């Protein structure tokens, strides 16, 4: 049973990334090595982020929920945007290709580092927990979030982006960076159940995706 | 997961005969007795619902394990359920079972698990196959795992007996009366074998007698012309191993002259803490004119005159050498030809109360114990000082005022004995029980000594096993059908995701049209 | 690699700690609520290999490779055949790791002799001058440090703190390492047959001639660079070793230099044969 549950969790986490990779046409462009390079960039950025946090921020000893600490972590999450920009600048191609390569490589690298080991050790345990399935869904939400963030970074980095659109892009980037902190604060404040928290994260990511898509379409059409 | 303590049914070999459970490791799903198939399952039974037939049914079905849930208050449990369990308990111990049997004290989480398992077991019969599949898929299974390793034999367990002596006025040559009580408890679970009545009451009586005689022997005016030996024997429930070794050491060795020729009689105290009936068990009826007969006459006279409520009678059982286990401690002395008898409230040694985990401090009545102690003390004193020949009437109690038995000191001794289990496999040489018993005896008695018996390596009379106490962890689990349904759901989700990505162009065009319309308006 | 990834657990008094810096970092991050504090402890652990030490080793490794790449290209033409242009590279580390190896072997022999003399002949003035050894079990696996004599001056200071406490010792050690490396490099070129004359002979045997220069002229041109390259390279190698030791790089500054240069020379041999 434990192997079957682990296989189901692994399939749910992994297959959406493969489907996105095949359907987006990245396989046609032989982008796999570019995605691997993006993942290496993610590993480098995450190491720099951990080093920055340890060097500059002492751990708060207050028992109460560390609102300052979570806000600081979200502020450090800007490094992920910088890394995504570096990956897109390093990668040549159409804007959609750059966005998809950066998002897919970053999300896959995060999935491998953060969820595979917990899936491997925990999901093979005797005890059944919904948390592994929730984490597998959360990886798909992270993948969508990274796609949105990469699209936003590409739009802001566009030389031709009109000044009217620029504040909207900056606001969307701000919301994307602070989304994790806001969601954790909201879940703590409302004592939300794990399923409700996952649903709320999905809804927020979907709304961000829809707004980013609408802005992207408007920006492309304004130049078409 | 929920972790709770489980007490395993004891494993031991006596005279080469295997007893109890051989397995200590469990890794099976929990089920109730109601389940049709118990094979390779952990069967949960409550003591209130426990029946010997259902336990046999689980063994017949090769249950993976049996866990018996005990109510937290033994006194609270109805006395009929306890009586039935006590009667079944010797048969259960006598029967060797491969299936591990554990005892768990009730906990709210354990009860909730038991109820959930019972509901899951019942639901399977009541519903159509589609409903059963849906209920099974949504149901939570529990997996019971023991943290302990497989049990192993203890090759060098030592049973320790404590002896103390009071010398009479005239020295060692004077006739010696030996008062013996075994301190060890026995029951289905050693950790639950408090043995308050069996034989905590007897130990309490022995200690009170030791105090009273020590006080009498302190003063020359009250100093008797008898030697008194108080012996607290280990392994009484295991064929009186400690008594046998102590007899061998005293009688085989010429230096220990006290027992060879000077033993007036041996009084063994077993289960004297309860009941209004008192039975004197004798291997051979005392001959007229012998000191043992004098003691019997004094005991009957004191019971009839001072304590008419107490029904005293003599029970004669011939010793059967064929039987592996001696019925009474006095039989061991009788084999060595020492005159000995056992005083007990039990009509028969086979009573379940004598060897049950249900023998707890609440069962023992302090008033009954005090009365029996007074009767024994008066009878012994009357024999020792030959009061009846001196013309002292039977109705008059010697033990009044300064020599009155102390019911608070008896209650304290009973509480101390019952605070911890005194099973022979749990009583270590360095244990607090032995050290306290030796110190207490040493206060009132002279020449307190500890005798240690070890089973022979070539032919061990008794073998004990470890893993009597373990932690059992109940893990929540889902059945394989649930995983199959989840896999189907995941496949459908992946198909929907693939179609959504394939049709994303339609969404993109729709958004482009909506944005154009918004610009136009 | 072992210090980086070792799964062995060492029982530090507070707790069982993984020896491997990376494994310890992951275990501490997983098991500790204070992830930032656990990371800081992994970076600045006093008793076990640190992540900072690993980063220092990586930085040294990159720096050493960068210096290794420095070369002076001398244009050589085949005299017999027109148009064949080769460069004869005079590397900055012309004498290779051999000056380090010779210095370390000499120091090692000195330590062995000193420890024997101290063990067998306690209290003799010559023995004390050569070295006095004391076993310092300061909350760590026992290490015998030379507390007096020449061996003390030859020993590397364990930290910047020790350098601050004993500045004279650090200066003497640095001067000794640089001077010995330069001296060994110069002597090695003469002993090795790698002098400008010998290289010119090898080029003549290979029928390679510098453009516009006779074979005799080649010796003079090579003799301008090779002695300077040898001595400066030995000094640079000593300075890099001292810097890596002060930075606390895992595997030692000497070890890292030796590994990098040996790997580079093996790679060059592999490419040449291939």
């Amino acid at each position: 049973m434990t192997l079957f549950h682990f296989g189901n969790c692994f399939a749910l986490a992994y297959f959406p990334y493969f489907i996105t990779y095949k359907c987006s046409g990245l396989s046609e462009y032989n982008a796999f090595w570019k995605c691997v390079q993006a993942g290496v960039t993610y590993l480098f950025v995450q190491l720099c982020k951990m080093l920055f946090l340890a060097t500059f921020f002492p751990t708060w000893e207050g028992g109460i929920y560390d609102f300052i600490g979570e806000f600081m972590k979200a502020s450090v999450d800007v490094a992920d945007l910088i890394g995504l920009n570096l990956v897109m600048s390093r990668n040549a191609g159409k804007g959609e290709y750059k966005i998809m390569v950066a998002a897919l490589g970053w999300a896959t690298a995060e999935l491998i580092m953060s969820r595979c080991i917990p899936l491997w050790v925990g999901a093979r345990g005797i005890e059944f927990d919904w948390k592994y399935i929730q984490m597998s869904i959360d990886s798909n939400i992270s993948l969508v979030h990274y796609i949105v963030a990469s699209a936003q970074v590409w739009m802001i980095t566009r030389y031709d982006l009109y000044h009217t659109f620029r504040p909207a892009v900056l606001l969307l980037m701000f919301l994307s960076v602070y989304k994790a902190f806001v969601m954790e604060t909201f879940v703590h404040l409302c004592s939300l159940g794990s399923w409700t928290a996952l649903l709320a994260r999905a809804v927020v990511t979907g709304l961000l995706a829809l707004s980013t898509l609408a802005l992207y379409v408007a920006v492309v059409n304004v130049h078409s | 997961a929920h972790e709770f303590t489980v007490y395993r049914m004891q494993q031991y070999d006596l005279q080469g005969q295997p007893y109890g459970t051989r397995n200590a490791v469990l890794n099976t799903e929990a089920r109730t007795i109601d389940a049709d198939v118990l094979s390779r399952r952990c069967v949960l039974m409550r003591l209130l619902d426990f029946s010997y037939e259902q336990y046999q049914k689980a063994l017949r079905q090769s249950a993976g394990a049996v866990v018996i849930i005990l109510p937290r208050a033994m006194a609270a449990v109805p006395q009929d359920v306890i009586r039935q369990f006590m009667e079944t308990e010797p048969e259960m111990l006598a029967m060797e079972t491969v299936v591990p049997v554990y005892f768990a004290v009730e906990d709210e989480a354990l009860l909730s698990i038991y109820e959930q398992t019972q509901a899951a077991s019942a639901a399977q019969g009541s519903a159509s196959a589609a409903e059963v599949l849906l209920h099974t898929a949504t149901a939570n299974g529990f997996q019971m795992v023991t943290s302990g390793v497989q049990s192993k034999a203890v090759s060098d367990w030592l049973i320790t007996s404590v002896e103390g002596r009071l010398t009479g006025l005239g020295g060692e040559d004077l006739p010696t009366i030996v008062i013996v009580a075994h301190y060890d408890a026995f029951g289905v679970a050693p950790w639950l074998s408090h043995g308050a009545d069996s034989n905590g009451s007897g130990i309490s009586v022995l200690l009170e007698l030791a105090r009273l005689f020590s006080r009498l022997y302190t003063y020359k005016r009250t100093h008797a012309a008898y030697n008194l030996l108080f012996f607290a024997s280990g392994g009484g429930k295991f064929n009186y191993q400690g008594t046998k070794r102590w007899l061998e050491d005293n009688l085989d060795h010429t230096d220990s002259s006290l027992l060879q020729d000077n033993v007036a009689f041996v009084l063994c105290l077993d289960t004297v803490g309860r009941g209004d009936s008192l039975h004197l068990h004798v291997s051979k009826p005392p001959r007229e004119g012998t000191l043992q007969h004098a003691f019997l006459r004094e005991l009957e006279a004191v019971a009839a005159h001072q304590f008419p409520e107490v029904r005293f009678s003599m029970v004669h059982k011939k010793i059967n050498l064929a039987e592996d286990i001696l019925a009474w401690e006095h039989e061991r002395f009788a084999i060595r030809r020492l005159p000995a008898f056992t005083l007990s409230h039990l009509e028969s040694h086979r009573d379940g109360q004598r060897s049950s985990i249900m023998d707890v401090r609440s069962r023992v009545d302090s008033k009954t114990l005090t009365r029996n102690t007074r009767l024994i003390a008066e009878a012994l004193t009357r024999v020792i000082y030959n009061l009846t020949e001196k013309g002292t009437p039977p109705d008059m109690p010697v033990f009044t005022e300064q020599m009155q038995i102390q019911q608070e000191q008896l209650d304290s001794v009973m509480d101390w004995l019952t605070n911890q289990p005194r099973a022979a496999q749990l009583v270590d040489k360095d244990g607090t029980l032995l050290s306290t018993l030796e110190h207490y005896l040493s206060r009132y008695l002279k020449e307190v000594k500890q005798h240690h018996i070890k089973a022979d390596k070539r032919d061990p009379e008794f073998v004990f096993y470890d893993q009597l106490k373990q932690v059992m962890n109940a893990y929540r689990v889902k059945p394989a059908i649930f995983d199959l349904l989840l896999a189907v759901c995941i496949g459908a989700y992946l198909g929907m995701a693939y179609t959504a990505v394939q049709h994303f162009d339609l969404l993109y065009k729709t958004v482009q049209r909506l944005l154009v319309k918004a610009k136009t308006q | 690699v072992w210090k980086a990834f070792s799964p062995t657990t060492v029982n530090t008094g507070r707790g069982m700690e993984f020896e491997g810096a990376i494994i310890a970092l992951f275990h501490l991050l997983a098991t500790r609520t204070d992830k930032v504090r656990a990371l800081r402890e992994a970076f600045y652990r006093q008793n076990l290999p640190n992540l900072m030490n690993l980063i220092a080793t990586i930085f040294v490794f990159a720096v050493v490779i960068y210096f290794q790449g420095f070369r002076v290209d001398l244009p050589i033409k085949s005299a017999r055949y027109r148009g064949q242009y080769n460069t004869y590279p005079i590397k900055l580390f012309y004498t290779s790791n051999i000056p380090i190896i010779l210095q370390s072997a000499l120091v090692s022999n000195l330590y062995v002799i000193s420890q024997m003399l101290s063990a067998r002949f306690s209290g003799n003035l010559l023995v004390s001058l050569l070295g006095t050894w004391s076993d310092t079990s300061s909350g760590g696996p026992a290490r015998a440090y030379p507390v007096g004599g020449l061996c003390h001056y030859l020993s590397p200071p364990e930290s910047f703190g020790s350098v601050l406490e004993d500045p004279v010792h650090a200066v003497v050690y640095i001067v000794f390492m640089l001077g010995s490396c330069a001296f060994f490099s110069k002597t090695w070129i003469e002993v090795s047959g790698s002098s400008a004359k010998d290289v010119a002979k090898q080029l003549k045997e290979q029928q390679m001639v510098m453009r516009g220069h006779r074979e005799t002229s080649m010796v003079h041109e090579l003799n301008r660079y090779i002695p300077t390259a040898a001595a400066f390279g030995g000094l640079c190698i000593g300075a890099l070793s001292v810097l890596a030791d002060f930075l606390g790089a895992i595997g030692s500054g000497t070890g890292i230099l030796l590994a990098v240069t040996i790997i580079y020379q093996y790679f060059e041999i592999f490419v040449k044969e291939q």
